[PDB]
């Protein structure tokens, strides 16, 4: 329920092949740029890194919870069909 | 008991025979019309009590059936059935032997009365008689604390009891006889044990110190 | 116009009348700890962790179900607030079973993080903990009911978002068993969402069943294709396999729920 | 000019002229005792006059809260938005030691139903919801047949006492709980839901039963209302202390010679009450160990303070307790205070609402620790922790019963801490 | 007629049947008023 991990822009690279090692079942890969994420304060600063390092980037947008309206009085209404059946 | 996960059983199965008498149905409709429409589910508690009167305990079929008469989801009836006190989710004896051991009620040695019932019936706290007439189960403050340790026999109040006073009361119920619900002493309802210290002279009649026409 | 001026930790915020206290401090980043208040769900105040110190007030207030009005400074970090946070959380952890080594929610465990942030570092409990029998309500949701603490989250979700009025509470006191009473089978198109709204590791994904643990898995974002709504999902993968499918947040698309078909 | 002492309330001034059940509790006897007199003008004068004498009387809360009835009922004086206004009467009698309501439901029912009618007229309410405790069966039927008699007399309902106002009366029997005594649980229990109290403010005056403007009131609080308006608030303000005016039934129980209840002036020296009506604590006054002044929730008080302390809301407050419901419970010297408190707080555990975290986890935890103290297996350090968790319970609960169970623990600690300590050393000695 | 403070004439509660509560509740149902309407039949509607 906490929202501390959704306050910093992060840049990550695409996933590549993950084959199992013959000797013992492993997750061996051959893409060095696999476990490399980078935190960024704001989006324009994050993307400024991408062109500067010449990486074909894809940008999403900062999804934020829309502001809701909560009222404990609604749980017991006279006519409105929002009367909670049990607390 | 202290159980709250009902398990379907040969007697307490969802198909357990339960209904409401034609006399009963006109009582539920009286309960329903007493309460405003749009909130008729408020009548769940009186109806659930009424089912208890009809068939004693409350089988799961009885709780399910009253749920359909109240157009209420069956579990919502389940919650209120297993949250209150006199709703008997399991079969009980013909006379529910209730006793209070709260501090204002136990200060006058309620244990002696409770022990006296236990030895006379040969029934420990919680279980019922082998003949299924009496069930001695302890309850909290029932409301008559100003009197001596009292017992709630099924549905009537007996007060001012004594380790001897329950004895002849119990065997009265055993041998098909009801006693008089009330204090077992000279005190009628709540009067002082030594006599009367209030309401001595006749009360003032209608009309005393009315200011102007009111 | 209509905006009511209230203060949080001294700083003044501009809030729409009827705003709850919890929302007001959220506008500045202060996230009051919670266990019962879910934004998509109703408000119940059963959590008793959102207790916060009102300025020049004698009584700690429940930040969730309280409409804030003007001339109030929400003393989030006050000593009175922290003591209330400490008090109720110790009550929460009193009867939690020593399971989270094996409890699957270990790693998310909304109890663990809040204990690591708002809670003591030792237990003064000297009695025996209560144990609660498990109830089966699905081959897809596990129920170690002895762990969960007075949900009102499972209950509201069933009665508001899924409509299935089968989950409930049974009894009072310390036990007050939460479940279905009779042996019923909680199936709905959105039944699986009780798993990710469970702060405690009682309602857990039965197909998951300790396949992996949170820190080791990598989360990638995608869109489900099982339905045509197109719910945004998070495909948690590790070592080259998919263990869990989690619902992302997209509001208008899927809120934060996904169908059991997609999960 | 002012009453230096208090007590010996005039018998004519005793509001409940049938509290002992020694007079006809039917309609005919009630009106023969002053009931149902000039209700016409009482209903005709409107809420403004009815509430005016309530302000003049300054009736304090008789249900265990002590809140002034005046402004509490004044919250209803407000134009209707469409939601019908209701009035409910709390008759749970949940508190151990409470018996005052139980007797006066059956002994003078018509006075109570007339009390609702006068209260409802000021309240602008539509229907009366007297929520009687389910165990209270015979008295509930006694009150209901009284309502039928009043209905046949055309006193309530259609054209109440020929005044145009229409006020219905319903007797709803509960299904057994302390918690239903709480005002929001009573609303929840009436609504057919689980008897779990709802949160704080949305207010009952705004959102009450079925989401309608309502206000709970103790049975005695509305019982005195007719006698209030007929004789004015000047009746009630004459007796009692400064903002502790009026009279009240006093549930004297426990280790006393004559356990009984009695209507008497309030703010009376506590020694006078237990010595006059109860004939002193058994074994004499010196045999008294502690007194629970009103209700279990209010902390107990040792005899060192019981010498004088007047029985009124303020006087109990500096006595580190409260008047509550004037349920006088008296322990003697032979009484084990630790055992009595454990029995008291074990009752709270059984009658715990279960909703909120503190009162559910803490009170059950209070049971475990306090049970260990009674046996004595505990260690001396745990005494203060019980105090700490008691403060954690206090003020952190939706229901006031949590604070109603923390106070007895605090009262026991503050007044008899050596008693547990020596009892604690006794266990550590014989067990070795 | 004479004032006698020695009788508990409240004794009709002794011969009270279990059904009595609802039994006489049925009979005054005539002496009631039409209950207010919430509009919708039930909160589930
Ligand atoms: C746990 C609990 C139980 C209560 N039980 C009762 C009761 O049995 N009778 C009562 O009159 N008030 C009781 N009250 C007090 C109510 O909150 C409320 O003050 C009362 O119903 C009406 O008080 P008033 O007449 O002063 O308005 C209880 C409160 C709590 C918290
Ligand atoms: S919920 Fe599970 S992971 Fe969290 S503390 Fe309890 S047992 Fe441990
Ligand atoms: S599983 Fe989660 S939501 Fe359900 S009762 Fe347990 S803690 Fe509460
Ligand atoms: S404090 Fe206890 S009695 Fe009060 S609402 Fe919470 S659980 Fe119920
Ligand atoms: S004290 Fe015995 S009934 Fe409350
Ligand atoms: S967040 Fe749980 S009580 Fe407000
Ligand atoms: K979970």
């Amino acid at each position: 329920s906490g929202v501390n991990n959704t306050k910093k822009w992060k840049m990550e690279f695409d996933t590549r092949e993950r084959w199992e090692n013959p000797l013992m079942g492993w997750s061996s890969t051959a893409d060095p740029l696999s476990n490399l994420v980078l935190t960024f304060s704001t989006k324009e600063d994050a993307v400024a890194f991408a062109e500067k390092n010449g990486w074909s980037f894809d940008v999403e947008e900062r999804k934020v919870p829309k502001p809701k309206s909560k009222s404990y009085g609604a749980n017991f209404s006279w006519n409105k069909r929002t009367r909670v059946s049990t607390k | 008991g202290a159980l709250f996960v009902h398990r379907d059983t040969p007697e307490n199965n969802p198909d357990t025979p339960f209904d409401f008498t034609p006399e009963n149905y006109k009582r539920i409709e009286a309960i329903v019309k007493n309460y405003p429409e749009g909130h008729k589910a408020a009548a769940v508690l009186p109806v659930l009590d009424l089912a208890q009167r009809q068939n004693g305990w409350l089988p799961i079929s009885a709780m399910n059936k009253v749920a359909e008469i109240l157009q209420v989801p069956p579990m919502r009836v389940y919650e209120v059935a297993t949250f209150y006190t006199m709703y008997n989710r399991k079969p009980v004896g013909k006379y529910h032997i209730q006793v209070c051991t709260t501090t204002p009620c136990m200060l006058r040695n309620s244990d002696s009365i409770l022990e006296a019932i236990q030895k006379k019936l040969g029934i420990k706290v919680g279980e019922t008689t082998p003949d299924k007439l009496f069930t001695l189960i302890e309850v909290e403050c029932l409301g008559a604390c100003v009197n001596a340790p009292m017992v709630q026999i099924n549905d009537n109040y007996y007060e001012d009891l004594t380790p001897k006073d329950i004895e002849e009361i119990i065997d009265e119920l055993k041998a098909g006889k009801i006693p008089k619900p009330g204090p077992r002493s000279g005190r009628f309802s709540c009067e002082p044990a030594g006599g009367l210290t209030s309401l001595t002279e006749p009360p003032k009649g209608p009309g005393f110190g009315v200011q102007a026409g009111l | 116009s209509n905006l009511i001026e209230v203060f949080v930790d001294g700083q003044s915020v501009m809030v729409e009348p009827g705003t709850t206290v919890l929302q007001a401090c959220e506008k500045v980043g202060m996230q009051i700890p919670r266990f019962c208040y879910h934004e998509r769900l109703s408000v119940a105040g059963n959590c008793r962790m959102c207790l916060v110190e009102i300025e020049k007030a004698p009584k700690v207030v429940a930040a969730c179900a309280m409409p804030v009005m003007k001339g109030w400074n929400i003393l989030t970090n006050s000593e009175k607030s922290k003591k209330a946070r400490e008090g109720v959380m110790e009550f929460l952890l009193a009867n939690h079973p020593l399971d989270c080594p094996i409890c699957d929610q270990g790693g998310e465990c909304d109890l663990q993080d809040q204990s690591m942030m708002f809670g003591s570092d030792r237990s003064r409990f000297l009695e025996g903990k209560r144990a609660v029998e498990d109830k089966n309500i699905g081959p897809l949701v596990k129920t170690i009911m002895t762990r969960c603490i007075q949900c009102t989250r499972c209950i509201r979700f069933a009665s508001e978002i899924a409509g299935v009025d089968d989950l409930g509470t049974t009894g009072r006191g310390n036990d007050m068993q939460v479940g279905t009473y009779i042996e019923k089978m909680f199936m709905s198109e959105l039944s699986g969402n009780i798993i990710d709204i469970c702060p405690v590791g009682a309602l857990t994904s039965k197909p998951y069943a300790f396949t992996a643990r949170p820190w080791e898995t990598r989360k990638t974002e995608s869109i489900d294709v099982m339905d045509a709504v197109g719910s945004n999902i998070v495909v948690s993968t590790r070592t080259g396999e998919v263990m869990r499918i989690l619902p992302r947040m997209h509001e208008d698309i899927n809120e934060e729920w996904i169908s059991d078909k997609t999960r | 000019p002012k009453k230096t002492s208090f007590g010996s309330l005039k018998d004519e001034d005793r509001i409940f002229t049938n509290l002992y059940g020694r007079h006809d509790w039917r309609l005919k006897g009630a009106q023969s005792r002053g009931d149902w007199y000039k209700t016409k003008e009482i209903l005709l004068k409107g809420p403004d006059w009815i509430l005016g004498e309530v302000k003049t009387s300054g009736l304090r809360g008789r249900g265990g809260a002590g809140f002034p009835t005046g402004l509490k009922w004044s919250f209803m004086n407000k134009p209707s938005d469409g939601r019908p206004k209701y009035l409910v009467v709390n008759a749970d009698e949940g508190e151990p030691g409470t018996c005052k309501d139980r007797e006066i439901i059956r002994h003078d029912p018509h006075k109570l139903v007339e009390g609702c009618l006068v209260g409802g007229r000021a309240m602008g309410a539509r229907a009366a919801y007297i929520y009687i405790r389910g165990e209270f069966y015979n008295e509930a039927s006694n009150l209901q047949v009284a309502i039928r008699e009043a209905y046949e007399a055309g006193l309530i309902g259609k054209n109440a006492c020929g005044s145009g106002y229409d006020f219905d009366v319903f007797v709803v029997r509960g299904a057994g709980a302390y918690i239903c005594g709480e005002e929001t649980a009573l609303i929840e229990s009436i609504e057919g839901k689980q008897g779990k109290p709802r949160l704080k403010p949305p207010f009952p005056a705004d959102v009450g039963v079925f989401g309608c403007p309502t206000t709970v009131a103790n049975v005695e609080t509305v019982a005195v209302s007719p006698t209030i308006c007929r004789r004015g608030g000047a009746w009630f303000a004459s007796f009692g202390r400064e903002r502790n005016s009026g009279t009240k039934l006093f549930n004297i129980s426990g280790h006393v010679n004559h356990p009984c209840t009695v209507e008497e002036e309030m703010s009376v020296p506590l020694k006078e009450l237990i010595e006059k009506h109860a004939g002193g604590v058994i074994g004499g006054w010196d045999n008294l160990l502690a007194v629970i002044p009103g209700g279990s929730s209010t902390p107990l008080i040792p005899k060192s303070v019981c010498e004088t302390v007047l029985m009124d809301f303020d006087a109990l407050v500096q006595a580190q307790t409260g008047l509550g419901t004037a349920a006088v419970i008296v322990m003697d010297r032979s009484t084990d205070i630790v055992k009595a408190i454990a029995r008291l707080i074990e009752f709270y555990k059984h009658e715990s609402c279960g909703q909120c975290t503190p009162c559910r986890e803490g009170v059950d935890w209070m049971n475990k620790v306090m049970a260990r103290f009674v046996k004595g297996d505990a260690r001396p350090a745990e005494i203060d922790s019980l105090w700490e968790i008691s403060k954690q319970i206090e003020g952190h609960t939706i229901c006031a019963l949590g604070d109603g169970a923390a106070w007895p623990v605090q009262g026991l600690i503050r007044h008899f801490r050596p008693e547990l300590e020596e009892r604690m050393q006794q266990f550590a000695l014989q067990h070795q | 007629e004479p004032f006698d403070n020695s009788t508990y004439r409240n004794l009709q509660h002794h011969e009270y049947s279990t059904y009595t509560f609802l039994d006489l509740n049925v009979e005054l149902s005539k002496f009631r008023m039409p209950q207010p309407s919430s509009g919708r039949q039930s909160p589930r509607h």
